[PDB]
């Protein structure tokens, strides 16, 4: 589940 | 001076406010202006892949085991930063042989891991180290320009023949032996491994600010604004972790396409460039229908605990990082799902058991009566970095260990004539290591300089520290440990500030670890030295805590001396610990003046440590104000020199015990042993970490 790391603002 | 063009985004003013520097204030300017005219981004791009869409080209363990007649030879290009240079030496031998190549880049900011690298290129004929040295911030965009330029480095080593490139830190480990990491790239030796999100690709491009445009300059990765995708190609993306072979990094390398020269420009200005470039390049190349969605990693992601945007004062942006793997992890690297030959993270000042375990499953158990396999060593402070380097806190703190150490070795031995283990100390600490064993820590190891008085002679010691216990519990509730420090790390649950070192200038933070039990509130009650009620709180310790912490606002300086914290349940006490604000005897690295000392170690400026009040606490506490010791507070907040370090030492010896102390050299002292001949110094063996000749097999461990 390796998603990237980025959440977000 | 002014810009040359109206400056009016609010992202870009925020970060003309917040930068220090003036190159930093102009960079930014300057690129926000040419992203006003369109002259900086591009927007529409050549797609070159045939394929309409991606490919993503059976799982057989037993595939692995054959002998390749003609195996591929890999460069490996390793990451690192940090001071865990015996852990990097560890993994360094786990996957070290003579037919490989090891292309090593240290942070700028880690001098000392890059002298311990350079011992190890010095070694070996196929260990080089990158002459250039960035700083590799997280997120960063000169993580993708680290990666590039290596690549263009290694393709221009000719006398290197290499055909895959795998990128590591110094936190990753190998889960398979090198053997089967051959056969497996030797039969797909034509395909190149990266492993995608595979979920929406829209909001994996909002949650990683790809839409964003990000400038890096003074250590830091400034927001700007927003931008548009690129028309006429697929934007993909997931792990900055993988492997390429060399046909492919000859094409990102030396292609001039209109998809190769466009991206670069892209992502020049991009957070987590990484993550997305290699993934978009190979997608929409000529060598589209080589992907593998499979970087052959097992990553450790918790995101209940990892995504605490915990990177907010590096990133105009919020992020995630994986875990650090634990015993109760093993069996997830002995999964046949997929092929999987690395993990990470492993941090060994945070758990070495999974590490040791993990080691020994691969290649073996070391021989009977090996030393150390159960120590762990790392260096905190190296001579040549200089004292300016440490602070005034741990500068103080160090000095006071040595002179600790020193009054053990007078005390340890018995005689009635001249005592020959009577030291003066000389100069400053040469280094400090911190020491674990077991994954329990045991303190700190100080190495430093004395005169031995009765023969006159200049020795080097090494002297270790050890924290005395000051947890205690006083009706079985949930409480289970408390501490105080700072640099509290929320992914692994500790301080980083691992022997709880403060000054007065220190903003402390409270933490309670919990067991399960039905929710329950306590109170949290926060002593100085003079019994003076700093703080008082009530928190909530819901059925599901596990660990709580709290940093109370308390007025600065705080007054030297030993602090206490109390935990209660409704008056009932249930258990206190203590902790230790030293006072300093430098002051910029120059030992303090009187009128320093005086405004730094008479507590609060605004006589009190916050608003609210709490004398009304001290006699229902059992807490009385002694009138008396209030005033000797004040001689002491007074004095310098001899009585202020009279005050320290005195301090220090309540709250620390001088464990041992050897001799690195000959010795006058009878009852000193040799630090090589301990089992607790840095100078003794530690063959796990220690790298030798390579063997007939090629390899070193
Ligand atoms: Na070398």
């Amino acid at each position: 589940e390796e998603e990237g790391s980025g959440v977000g603002q | 001076q002014p810009p040359k063009c109206d400056i009016s985004g609010k992202e870009a003013i925020s970060a003309l406010s917040r930068a220090k520097s003036k190159h930093c204030r102009q960079e930014i300017g300057e690129t926000y202006c040419r992203h006003k005219l369109g002259l900086l981004m591009p927007e529409k791009v050549t797609r070159f892949c045939p394929l309409e869409g991606k490919a993503n080209k059976q799982w057989d363990e037993d595939s692995v085991e054959y002998m390749p007649a003609n195996p591929v030879r890999i460069a490996f290009v390793l990451v690192v930063h940090g001071r865990a240079s015996r852990q990097l030496q560890r993994m360094f031998k786990a996957i070290y042989h003579k037919d490989h190549f090891y292309y090593i880049h240290v942070d700028k900011r880690s001098n000392y891991l890059h002298r311990q690298v350079l011992q190890v290129s010095r070694q070996y004929s196929n260990v080089r180290v990158t002459p250039w040295r960035m700083a590799t911030i997280w997120g960063g965009a000169s993580l993708l320009s680290t990666y590039l330029q290596s690549m263009r480095d290694l393709l221009e080593m000719t006398d290197w023949p290499w055909d895959f490139f795998i990128n590591l830190s110094a936190a990753d480990y190998p889960i398979r032996t090198n053997d089967q990491l051959v056969a497996f790239l030797s039969r797909y030796r034509d395909m190149n491994f990266l492993k995608s999100h595979g979920r929406d690709n829209a909001r994996f491009i909002r949650k990683q600010g790809l839409d964003r445009l990000f400038l890096e300059c003074d250590a830091h990765m400034w927001r700007l604004g927003d931008r548009r995708i690129p028309e006429g190609i697929a934007v993909d993306g997931g792990s900055d972790w993988f492997l390429l072979n060399r046909r492919f990094v000859e094409y990102v390398t030396f292609s001039t396409d209109d998809l190769v020269t466009k991206m670069k420009q892209f992502y020049s200005y991009t957070l987590l460039p990484a993550e997305s470039f290699f993934h978009t390049v190979l997608e929409n190349s000529p060598h589209c229908d080589t992907m593998v969605d499979n970087n052959l990693r097992i990553t450790n992601w918790n995101r209940k605990l990892g995504c605490k945007c915990q990177y907010k004062h590096i990133v105009d942006w919020c992020g995630c990082s994986p875990n650090d793997f634990k015993p109760q992890d093993f069996h997830r690297f002995q999964q046949t799902a997929r092929p999987t030959f690395f993990a990470r993270k492993f941090e060994a000042v945070v758990n070495q058991e999974i590490i040791g375990q993990l080691d020994y499953y691969l290649y073996g158990n070391y021989p009977a009566g090996t030393p150390g396999l159960r120590s762990y060593w790392e260096n905190v402070y190296d001579e040549p970095d200089g004292i300016h380097s440490l602070s005034d806190v741990t500068l103080t703190l160090y000095h006071s260990f040595a002179r600790l150490g020193l009054r053990r070795a007078e005390t340890s031995l018995h005689t009635d004539g001249e005592n020959s283990c009577r030291y003066y100390p000389m100069g400053h600490p040469a280094s400090v290591h911190l020491y674990f064993l077991a994954d329990r820590f045991q303190g700190f190891l100080i190495k430093h300089h004395a005169t031995n008085l009765a023969v006159s002679k200049l020795e080097t010691l090494e002297t270790w520290v050890m924290p005395k216990k000051v947890f205690k519990i006083a009706d079985f509730g949930r409480l289970q440990f408390s501490e105080v420090g700072t640099d509290w790390d929320a992914k692994e649950r500790l301080f980083r500030n691992f022997g709880g070192l403060l000054g007065p200038m220190d903003e402390p933070v409270g933490m309670q670890k919990w067991g399960k039990g039905p929710n329950v509130t306590v109170t949290v009650i926060w002593v100085d030295p003079v019994n003076v009620i700093a703080a008082t709180y009530d928190i909530l310790i819901e059925s599901t805590a596990e660990f709580t912490h709290y940093k109370p606002p308390l007025n600065l300086p705080l007054r030297p001396g030993v602090w206490t914290v109390k935990i209660l349940h409704h008056w009932v006490p249930v258990a206190e610990t203590k902790f230790l604000v030293a006072p300093l005897t430098f002051s910029n690295r120059q030992p303090i003046k009187p009128e320093e000392a005086l405004k730094l170690h008479n507590g609060p400026l605004r006589n009190a440590y916050m608003e609210q009040s709490f004398q009304s606490l001290n006699p229902v506490l059992s807490l009385p104000i002694n009138p008396a010791q209030v005033e000797q507070a004040r001689r002491n907040a007074a004095s310098t020199g001899t009585a202020l370090e009279g005050w320290l030492d005195s301090l220090v010896g309540g709250m620390w015990t001088a464990m041992d102390i050897c001799a690195t050299g000959p010795t006058a002292c009878p009852v000193m042993q040799t630090c090589s001949q301990t089992a607790w110094s840095s100078f003794s063996p530690d063959p796990k970490s220690e790298l030798g000749a390579v063997k007939p097999d090629g390899r070193l461990r």
